[PDB]
């Protein structure tokens, strides 16, 4: 009876569709990668918060062992330290 | 073996104390003292002992500028009468203690 | 082996260039690309658990897509007279493949059915080759009816010499969805094939009775709290909204749908692309099915009746499969075990769907130029 | 549909297909149009002094986690858990019953990790435990008012922890988990937004200076038997606060039954009349505009002036005539009142406003109040006698210290700041440099001369300052700056009524000034100038 | 011809927008990689600082070197002989 014909921009439409497919696949994999990186960053931040909790515990433990009153008393009574007088200290420049 | 400066410090900081020794030697050669030993408590304090018997004590943190302040103080005020000096303390925000 | 192909003339290698049916090809290519995208998005997490490669199922589906396009080209080379004269051999090979599937020695076991063959890297599901061979044989029988004895009682049961054993053996391993799709294609083909209304009603009622009789004593293997998935899949449609949450940003696929890339692809699609995306996909499926029916109408106009009945059978295969799968994802029907024609991950399903698309384009070309 | 041999059958089939598709569409769009988000708490920022010493750390504590739906399945275990938890069985039962519908409630907050885990292990009626963060203040009582406490929710409630609540309390994150009807987390899957940890905050306080000031103020309060006290130390150049103490100070971590006065910041809510300590500003304004020579003689005799119902009386009236230096040395009031009479009080108000008296402080502390500096289009004799004199002008300790620091900075009013300032702000030149230098030398002389202020001399540093007393009951005030040729630290000392000491500033606050500022300058490495 | 060109162009532009910018883009992938690197560096610094503080506490439990260093640094005191040099 008759014959059909593909649209003139068949190759252009095929290239556009291939680009659309590649963009959609890239979007899906990018979203998956972003979620994986979010999980990894959560793990890193959990490690950081664990380290900071340990540091806070160590600071609390050091606080009883380090204070101005206790340090001064140990320096004077035990280490025989002395505060230099303004005339005694030789200052440079 | 004994002529070389002995290196002391924590087991896993043995590489770091070597670089610190290199830096201290580089910044201390013009002053005339020769490094004989360098010890590090894991706290981070740096102990320096020279061949002439005088010792330098450096605390943790700010070593890079504490040593420069030591250079300045020695080379413009303390460059004379080093014989009686046997103990040097740098553990001050800016000052220096001589003994 | 290539003597059966006819590269000259053909819808691609015609003297006038390439002259296939663009609307059907565009619809099916849109469906294929949407299926690849949805398979990637839904199967990222699913493939991450099994193998270290997140793109396991996506790369496999892309390979199956390339193989399907090649198969569509090969089929569009193949003339319809070869299908007409090969129908019996195709039926026999479908019988053989299905029986070999039933055998436990070569068939691989799944959670609730055994409807695949290993074949190493790539799996083969003869439950779809059986559907296509049934369609071709049924078209051949329909054209033979108009030439043999009128309303012969021996020819009344002739479809059930093949339709009933195939339905029973496809029910043998649990594949009720594929059996229902195949029977729907056969019954609707006959309804459109000129079978008398009383005769067609008798055929359909006896077929339903035979199937409900054969549904018993058919466990998964013989000799030679699951509602949470559907409940949380129904939530996907509601939470997707009129505009979806975008590709890859799906949520239910990460917890409640281990089959998000095989069976519940439509739920993931309607959640990621929204209700507008689900309606667009439904419209695409309806347009492709009605186009595959109008191709048969046109082949019927040109007095090429075998092509008309083959196109009816393929259109009804697609109609049954997509209707049942969507109505199950949306919750209307309980028949879990079915996959969408193009969007689902199924390997041999995609190759067979592309072969059916090639066959329909060949019908469209042949109804015009010889 | 006309081409088919049976158009009716094709029409029926297409209609049936469209009806099924319409049913699907209706169930999709006309009918349709678990997993829960749990926040990820953010680590609170660390507060540290200007050198690096921590002032507020986020130490961890183990907090018992309670899910009432699980306790209603192990009600028989309620007495056993209540025995270890230290509460009555009836109290536990009624609390759970009141929290029946809730998904998550707290049992205890600050239990130590080594025993909370033991409690949750010995008894297991579906109870959980989490290791949350709570604020600890290693400096403690010394910086209690500058670094305020946080509530049990770990958010700012007072002091710099609520002033800088946004800066310290980082943005919490969110994540998705599989929580069933009972509430147990089956799995953790995805974090939709990571928690942003808090940013470390560095203060301007010198913890050595703060320790020294707190110790000296505590000694002042104990030996002098005063009710309260305050002491603010500032760096004139950068305009920041180097120290702030209020001897009634509390303990910011052991807050069990603390009186308010113990938690009151007596440096920014406690307002007072500066009295004689504001005279240098008034006389500096007189010098700037009235062309009043510092060596000019003012007839202070007889030391008592009557202005209507208001009378001005001097502490000493033996001196018939006194110069400006004599006026400040003798703390004369009639002379400065007459000087203000001879000048414009509008300039007086402008000079007092531009240095920050009673207008506002850039600190923005929660527990903060501003002073009152009266303003009028016309200034009667009584109004200027109560305005140029600190006898109706109200200022805080921080405002007086900031004004004295600006006066010590050659008239450069540097904005107030508690955060460690790294570069010197330009500020504004409220006072001309020569007038500021003259006033600085005069405040040097007044504490150097043989007048009423001699105890304020810093040993080794030729300090400067002025002593004044309020009457609303006396309040002893002394503000000044120690280095003469190049001021580096300016500070104020405020203490309430001394029970067993004189209320004069030069007797009860000058020794405190000298004692704390000697060490303050020693640790600041400023060369001596005496 | 056909409107398919318009549809494909619009869809491609939208998907490239969602791929290169916004949430879930490659830009966010690079961000999160940078954040991972920065947080790992911070973690190494924190885990060294915690060890140093732990050793300091342990020496505090038995020694006087830390007390001497803190007295020299904060309090500004000095042992016998003095001769403090300042600048």
């Amino acid at each position: 009876l008759f014959v059909k014909r593909l649209p003139t921009g068949s190759f252009l439409m095929l290239l556009l569709y291939i680009g659309l497919l590649l963009s959609a696949i890239a979007v899906a994999y990018s979203t998956y990668w972003n979620r994986q990186l979010l999980n990894s960053l959560y793990s890193e931040l959990s490690v950081r918060d664990k380290a900071q909790a340990e540091w806070g515990r160590l600071i609390l433990e050091q606080s009883t062992w380090t204070a101005h009153s206790r340090i001064e008393s140990l320096a004077v009574e035990q280490l025989r330290m002395r505060v230099p007088d303004p005339a005694e200290v030789r200052m440079v420049a | 073996y004994e002529h070389l400066p002995r290196l002391h410090g924590p087991q896993r900081a043995q590489q770091q104390v070597m670089q610190q020794y290199q830096l201290l030697s580089q910044l201390l050669r013009p002053l005339g003292f020769s490094i004989a030993r360098l010890e590090m408590s894991d706290r981070g304090g740096w102990a320096l002992t020279t061949a002439q018997g005088v010792e330098i004590q450096i605390g943790r943190d700010h070593v890079v500028d504490k040593i420069r302040r030591f250079v300045s103080i020695y080379d413009k005020a303390l460059k004379d009468q080093i014989s009686n000096i046997a103990r040097i303390d740098l553990r001050y925000p800016n000052g220096l203690a001589v003994a | 082996m290539l003597s059966v192909l006819r590269p000259f003339p053909s819808p691609l290698l015609s003297r006038h260039g390439i002259d296939l049916d663009f609307p059907l090809l565009a619809g099916c290519l849109a469906l294929l690309g949407l299926g690849l995208v949805m398979v990637t998005s839904a199967s990222s997490e699913v493939a991450a658990a099994q193998s270290g490669n997140p793109l396991y199922f996506s790369v496999r589906h892309l390979i199956y897509l390339v193989i399907g396009l090649i198969s569509c080209g090969l089929t569009m080379m193949v003339p319809m007279a070869t299908w007409q004269r090969w129908g019996w051999k195709l039926l026999l090979v479908a019988f053989g493949l299905l029986v070999l599937v039933i055998t436990p020695g070569i068939g691989r076991e799944v959670n609730g059915s055994m409807r695949w063959i290993g074949f190493g890297l790539f799996n083969i599901q003869p439950s779809e080759i059986a559907k296509v061979c049934v369609v071709i044989f049924m078209a051949g029988y329909l054209i033979r009816r108009q030439q043999e004895v009128r309303e012969s009682w021996m020819g009344f049961f002739k479809p059930f010499v093949v339709l009933l054993p195939m339905a029973g053996l496809l029910l043998r391993e649990p594949d009720f969805g594929a059996t229902v799709v195949m029977m729907g294609a056969a019954a609707a083909m006959l309804f459109l094939g000129g079978v008398g209304l009383f005769r067609f009603g008798l055929m359909v009622l006896l077929a339903v009775g035979a199937v409900v009789l054969l549904i018993q004593t058919q466990p998964y293997r013989m000799a030679r709290g699951a509602g949470y998935q559907l409940s949380q899949a129904l939530i996907a449609f509601g939470r997707g909204g009129w505009l979806g949450m975008g590709l890859g940003n799906s949520i239910q696929k990460q917890f409640y749908l281990p089959e998000a890339h095989t069976d519940f692809v439509f739920a993931v699609l309607a959640e990621e692309l929204g209700i507008v995306g689900a309606l667009a996909t439904v419209a695409l499926f309806v347009f492709v099915s009605l186009r595959a029916l109008y191709i048969g109408i046109w082949a019927e106009q040109a007095k090429q009746f075998f092509s008309a009945y083959v196109a009816y059978g393929l259109a009804f295969l697609w109609i049954g499969q997509f209707l049942i799968n969507i109505g199950v994802n949306v919750g209307l029907l309980p028949t879990k075990g079915l996959t969408l024609p193009f969007l689902s991950y199924g390997g041999s399903s995609l190759v067979i769907c592309c072969a059916c698309l090639g066959m329909l384009l060949r019908i469209e070309w042949e109804r015009r130029t010889h | 549909f006309q081409g088919a041999l049976y158009p009716w059958r094709f029409c029926v089939i297409v209609g049936l297909l469209l009806a099924m598709v319409g049913a699907i569409v209706w169930r999709i769009v006309d009918l349709h149009v678990s997993v829960r988000h749990i926040a990820i708490p953010a680590h609170r920022g660390l507060i540290t002094d200007r050198n690096g010493e921590p002032l507020a750390v986020s130490t961890p504590v183990t907090t018992l986690w309670a899910n009432p739906k699980e306790l209603m399945t192990a009600k028989e275990r309620w007495p056993q858990l209540a025995a270890a938890l230290g509460q009555d069985t009836k109290l536990f039962a009624d609390r759970i019953e009141q929290n029946a519908e809730r998904e998550f409630i707290y049992l205890v907050r600050g239990l130590t990790p080594e025993q909370g885990e033991g409690v949750i292990a010995l008894k297991v009626p579906g109870v959980y435990s989490i290791e949350e963060f709570r604020r600890f203040y290693p400096a403690g009582e010394v910086v209690a008012h500058a670094v305020g406490f946080t509530d049990v929710d770990d958010r700012g409630r007072e002091g710099i922890e609520l002033a800088f609540d946004e800066w310290l309390a980082g943005v919490p994150g969110k994540r998705q988990v599989l929580k069933d009807r009972r509430g147990r987390v089956i799995k953790d899957v995805q974090v939709t937004k990571n928690a942003k940890p808090g940013k470390t905050l560095a203060l301007s306080i010198d913890l050595r200076l703060q320790y020294l000031a707190h110790r000296e103020l505590r000694n002042a309060l104990l030996e002098n038997g005063a009710k309260a006290g305050s002491l603010v130390i500032m760096d004139v150049k950068t305009g920041e606060i180097l120290a702030m103490t209020n001897q009634p100070t509390y303990n910011p971590n052991n807050r069990r039954n603390l009186q308010p006065a113990a938690m009151r910041n007596r440096a920014m809510i406690d307002v007072f009349e500066p009295g004689s300590t504001v005279k240098p500003f008034s006389m500096s304004a007189a010098l700037a505009s009235g062309r009043w020579k510092p060596s000019d003689i003012v007839d202070v005799y007889p030391g008592t002036l009557q202005i209507g119902r208001y009378t001005i009386r001097d502490v000493s009236r033996n001196s018939r005539q006194l110069d400006l230096t004599g006026i400040l040395i003798k703390s004369s009031n009639v002379g400065i009142s007459k000087i203000a009479f001879d000048i414009g009080a509008e300039s007086i108000y402008s000079v007092m406003q531009q240095v920050g008296l009673g207008q506002d402080t850039g600190l923005g502390f929660p527990g903060e109040r501003v002073g009152n500096l009266p303003n009028h289009r016309k200034w009667p004799k009584a109004e200027t006698a109560t305005l140029a004199y600190g006898y109706g002008l109200s200022v805080t300790a921080i405002q007086l210290a900031h004004a004295y620091a600006a006066l010590a900075n050659d008239g450069k009013s540097v904005p107030l700041s508690m955060t460690r300032v790294d570069r010197v702000p330009d500020g504004v030149q409220v006072i001309s440099p020569e007038v500021a230098s003259t006033v600085q030398g005069m405040l040097q002389q007044v504490v150097e001369a043989q007048g009423g202020v001699f105890r304020a001399q810093v040993p080794g540093y030729h300090a400067a300052g002025k002593s004044g007393t309020a009457r609303k009951a006396y309040r002893s005030l002394f503000a000044g700056f120690a280095p003469a040729t190049d001021p580096r630290i300016a500070m104020v000392v405020v203490i309430d009524e001394p029970s067993k000491a004189g209320y004069f500033g030069g007797l009860v606050s000058a020794p405190v000034f000298s004692k704390v500022m000697a060490g303050a300058l020693r640790l600041m490495n400023v060369p001596p100038d005496n | 011809p056909y409107w398919l060109f318009v549809v494909l162009i619009l869809a491609l532009a939208g998907l490239q927008y969602r791929l290169w910018v916004g949430d879930g883009s490659l830009a966010q992938v690079r961000d999160l990689q940078k954040q991972i690197a920065d947080q790992h560096g911070e973690n190494e610094r924190l885990l060294e600082r915690n060890r140093i503080l732990e050793a300091e506490v342990a020496e505090l439990k038995k020694g006087t070197e830390t007390v001497e260093e803190r007295a020299r640094h904060e309090l500004g005191m000095v042992k016998d002989g003095e001769t403090l040099y300042q600048l």
